[PDB]
RNA sequence: GUCGCCUCCUAAAAGGUAACGGAGGCGCCCAAAGGUCCCCUCAGGCGGGACGGAAAUCCGCCGGAGAGCGCAAGGGUAGAA
RNA sequence: CGCUGACUGGGGCCUGUAGAGCACUGAUAGGGCUAGGGGGCCCACCAGCCUACCAAACCCUGUCAAACUCCGAAGGGUCCC
RNA sequence: AAUCCCCCGUGCCCAUAGCGGCGUGGAACCACCCGUUCCCAUUCCGAACACGGAAGUGAAACGCGCCAGCGCCGAUGGUACUGGGCGGGCGACCGCCUGGGAGAGUAGGUCGGUGCGGGGGAU
């Protein structure tokens, strides 16, 4: 079936959020997905105790939008080593991640028969 | 009732006219001189509705 | 002019739960089950409950009443063969 | 969880919703290939193919009209047993578009909804 | 239809309330005297549990 | 059978303070041992003691294991004499439920422990058994 | 050996000399039998340990005997057993004990011991098949040293019925290490 | 010291009972925790990466809901409040 | 008013102490696996190393609870015959 | 059109259906799929919701079967507790007589069982 297994995309990342307004529309203009949400804690490692804060930044990015990303960003980073995670997936620079995709991925998702994906075909 | 100028306070509503009022328990503790909705006075039916007194 | 404390000692109150009615009576458009009031009634009989099956009162008309969550809300009706013609 | 408090997606609940009371339970099970409902009505009722992509075959109108008729013809199809006013049913997803569609049958149908 | 003879024993002077009852029930006046009836699971039972109560006979 | 107020509202939640459990050594067969018959708030201290003494008497190979441990109290005067009672607590144990598995002096061929516990029941308080298990003691 | 019994009389018979103990067997049961005396004796040599049987009627010879029962009671003397054959090729739930010697290491030098919260063996090598007394000690003791599951080293009959790193039996101070 | 009222335990298993017997809450509040119509699937643990080495933020797996619900408890209960 | 009443036989439907139980919770002991603090060693920004003292959490051997209970009777209740 | 095999909508019985290990199915079915102007639509993208349609595929969600390792179910004989009756001990309590009789503890058992309709599959 060699025909399964062999990879297909899924998913992938890029993001940022810094203790905070507009930054992100840098992050508008370079892709088109929005990431809003709220980061938090209480302490003072940065002056970001504010435990209810509208920090985190998250552009969401699978597929079809990825790809003119992947493409057009995937030159300026110098690397391609160590970076490389178990879980078939990887996280590199000012933040950025990505997840493998074999055929039993999915599965994982469903609300039912769960199977907590298996270690052999991930 | 228990008259306590603290953030409680009791306070009702005309009907444009409609005539009379109707019952309502209030807070300052936002929106002042806010308070508005609809009824129906003894008047017909329904009809706006201010709160303040 | 003010309480104490080191002194716990604070007795409790009085309630007055129970199923009126309990499971298979003479049944009246009244107060069926009870154990949370404000309830919210059902139609006949109830029969899911935190403990599995289900509980029928051959007693049928209008409807009773629930309870919250406890006993089981009604609505597997259940009129009783009480309940045809004359 | 409750098997139906694990899983998720479903909402059966907010059919049971409906099931207190209304009417025959005009439930319209999709499954884009083609739609699928009956007539789940309360006491242990049943249903009466009211209205099947494959009944009459699966034609060649794609979801608008499908529906259009499927539902229309199903509506008609039970008024002819002695229903009336039956009660909708969105079976799942949101009245898109097909459901709507249906829908229309039913109404159109004469079938009250 | 078998019929059961009873006599009386051990006053149920100060006994349990109930207890009584089966006795006054089954039809109990004055002391150590006899009584007879059929088997019935019922008239049966209430005897029985005043059991200690005195003496129970098969006859008829 | 009096207990207390909650475990965690009066006194709940405690070490009790003791001396632990295991002592002497191991043994797989060699069933060597104590338990009782006795009803009693078994008296911590009293117990937390006792047991040990034990040791002090032997010091190595004998399961001078012992399966017991209080974990709730009493109370008494403190306050005004005698009538509404607050509480003051003091001495928890545990139910010694009418006899049961003890402590254990276990092992292969050493009575030189046997005599121990023995010497371990002596103290005690409430009389004790004096025992062996499964087979015996060797 | 022998014992008999298996009417409907507990009590009495749960009274006296005889003790209860079921008839059971994979499929089917009888009424209590065996008695309170021959338990005894055999009992006395390692019940559910070895293994033997009684003649009652001849009727059938098997092995089995116990897989539960209890001298219960307070008083320590048992009352109410449960007895289960086997005359299949398929015995599992085989617990037999495993001894060591004392081989000198933290013992006869540091004076230092070892707990054993093993000793037994529920396993299951071969059905019928089973040395009554397996022994097996490699030595080792003293200091913060331990030996489980894990290493063990079994013989012939490759069961487990159990796991690995688990009460085996290691060397603690008897006093100080 | 303490007296009203809300919960637990005490009540021995319908209901319900003293004790100056145990412990703990309330004389608020919320105009939007209001009414419905429409969507959500918790805590947590593990694995991978920005500012981050407790403790986020995202991505991928595991989950009789143990989170969740302004307030004390207790019932509830995601289908969901 | 007149067989309806205490009581018994039958039939449903309930409560869930005693007991028991450890996956909810809070104890708590013997121990294994482990990382937090040690602790001795290259002198120790080394964050590399061994191991006899204290531990958290998971695993085995065990055990206490009125304000715990996945379990569950004695019995009592209530409508009908 | 008033019989069985199959898939599909789907209901009741609240794990003897769950976990997971291997496997099998695509003519039919169903999904994944192919695209995105207009219906509607994402606090970010038509991933999910969504409109139109072949090829491609059974990988995945899925349906039937085999596997007891985790679970879940769970007897008989058995011991506690006890309604009722009566005795011993100053004693905390012990025992007897009669009907009730659990959990845990070994056997073993389970990998659902069963409604109605729709598509076919059996002249």
């Amino acid at each position: 079936f060699h025909e399964m297994r062999e990879p297909r995309i899924e998913k992938v990342v890029v993001h940022m959020g810094i203790g905070h307004a507009n930054a992100e529309d840098i992050l508008g203009e370079i892709t088109g997905q929005m990431p809003v949400r709220t980061k938090a804690k209480r302490t003072v490692g940065e002056f970001d105790i504010r435990e209810g804060d509208p920090i985190g930044a998250k552009v969401t990015l699978r597929d079809e939008m990825a790809e003119e990303f992947l493409q057009t960003a995937l030159p300026l980073a110098e690397l391609a080593t160590s970076q490389f995670d178990d879980t078939g997936n990887f996280s590199f620079g000012l933040d950025v991640t990505v997840n493998l995709v074999r055929p039993g991925y999915r599965v994982a998702k469903r609300d039912k028969a769960s199977r907590s994906i298996p270690t052999k075909h991930r | 009732a228990k008259d306590g100028p603290r953030i409680i306070v009791k306070m009702e509503s005309s009907a444009g006219t409609g005539f009379y009022y109707t019952t309502t328990k209030n807070r300052r503790n936002t929106q002042a001189k806010l308070e508005l909705k609809k009824y129906d006075p003894v008047a017909k039916k329904h009809v706006v509705f201010r709160e303040k007194k | 002019a003010h309480k104490k404390g080191v002194g716990s000692s604070k007795n409790g109150r009085d309630s007055n739960p129970k199923y009126l009615g309990v499971k298979k009576f003479g049944g009246e458009v009244v107060k069926a089950g009870n154990i949370l009031v404000r309830q919210r009634g059902t139609k006949f009989k109830a029969g899911q409950g935190v403990g599995m099956g289900r509980d029928h009162t051959l007693f049928a008309l209008s409807d009773g009443k629930v309870v919250f969550i406890n006993k089981g809300k009604g609505a597997r009706f259940i009129s009783i063969e009480a309940a045809q013609t004359e | 969880p409750m098997r139906r408090r694990r899983e998720a997606r479903t909402d059966y609940h907010q059919r049971l919703r409906l099931l207190k009371s209304g009417k025959p339970r005009l439930v319209a099970r999709k499954s884009n290939k083609h739609v699928r409902a009956q007539l789940v009505t309360p006491n242990g009722d049943d249903t009466l193919a009211s209205a099947h992509s494959s009944d009459l075959a699966e034609y060649g109108w794609e979801p608008t009209g499908s529906a259009y008729l499927t539902g229309l013809l199903a509506g008609l199809r039970a008024q002819e047993a002695g229903v009336e006013e039956a009660v909708l049913d969105i079976g799942l997803n949101s009245p898109t578009p097909k459901v709507f569609a249906i829908q229309e049958g039913a109404i159109d149908a004469g079938l009250d909804i | 239809m078998p019929r059961l003879k009873v006599k009386l024993v051990k006053s149920p002077i100060g006994y349990p309330k109930d207890q009584k009852a089966a006795l006054k029930a089954l039809g109990l006046r004055r002391l150590q005297q006899e009584r007879v009836l059929e088997d019935t699971p019922a008239i049966r039972g209430n005897v029985e549990k005043v059991a200690h109560l005195v003496r129970v006979e098969v006859v008829e | 059978s009096i207990k207390p107020t909650r475990r965690e509202y009066i006194s709940g939640i405690p070490g009790k303070g003791i001396a632990q459990f295991k002592m002497g050594n191991n043994t797989y067969p060699a069933q060597v041992e104590n338990v009782v018959e006795k009803p009693v708030q078994i008296r911590h201290n009293a117990l937390e003691a006792a047991r040990n003494a034990a040791n002090r008497f032997v010091q190595n190979s004998g399961k001078f294991r012992i399966r017991k441990f209080p974990f709730h109290v009493i109370r008494e005067q403190d306050g005004d004499g005698m009538r509404a009672p607050f509480g003051k607590s003091v001495g928890t144990a545990a139910r010694s439920h009418g006899a049961n598995h003890d402590f254990i002096a276990w092992v292969n061929p050493d009575p030189a422990v046997e005599f121990a516990w023995r010497r371990a029941y002596m103290k005690v308080t409430p009389t004790v058994n004096i025992d062996s298990s499964p087979a015996g003691n060797a | 050996m022998e014992l008999t019994a298996k009417p409907r009389t507990p009590k009495q018979k749960l009274d006296e000399s005889m003790i209860a103990a079921v008839a059971y067997n994979k499929e089917n049961n009888v009424s209590f039998a065996l008695d309170r005396k021959a338990f005894d004796r055999a009992f006395r040599q390692q019940s559910t340990t070895g293994l033997f049987d009684i003649t009652v009627e001849g009727g059938e010879t098997f092995p089995a005997l116990v897989k539960a029962v209890q001298m219960d009671k307070r008083k320590r003397a048992p009352i109410h057993v449960d007895f289960y054959m086997v005359t299949y090729g398929e015995p599992v739930e085989v617990s037999v004990p495993v001894h060591t010697t004392g081989r000198s290491q933290g013992e006869v030098q540091g004076g230092l011991v070892d707990i054993v919260v093993h000793n037994l063996q529920i396993v299951a090598p071969g059905p019928r098949r089973i040395p009554q007394e397996l022994v097996v000690d490699v030595t080792k003791m003293n200091i913060g040293d331990h030996i489980t599951a894990g290493d063990i080293k079994l013989p012939e009959g490759c069961t487990l019925a159990a796991d690995p790193e688990l009460t085996v039996v290691s060397v603690l101070p008897p006093r100080l290490t």
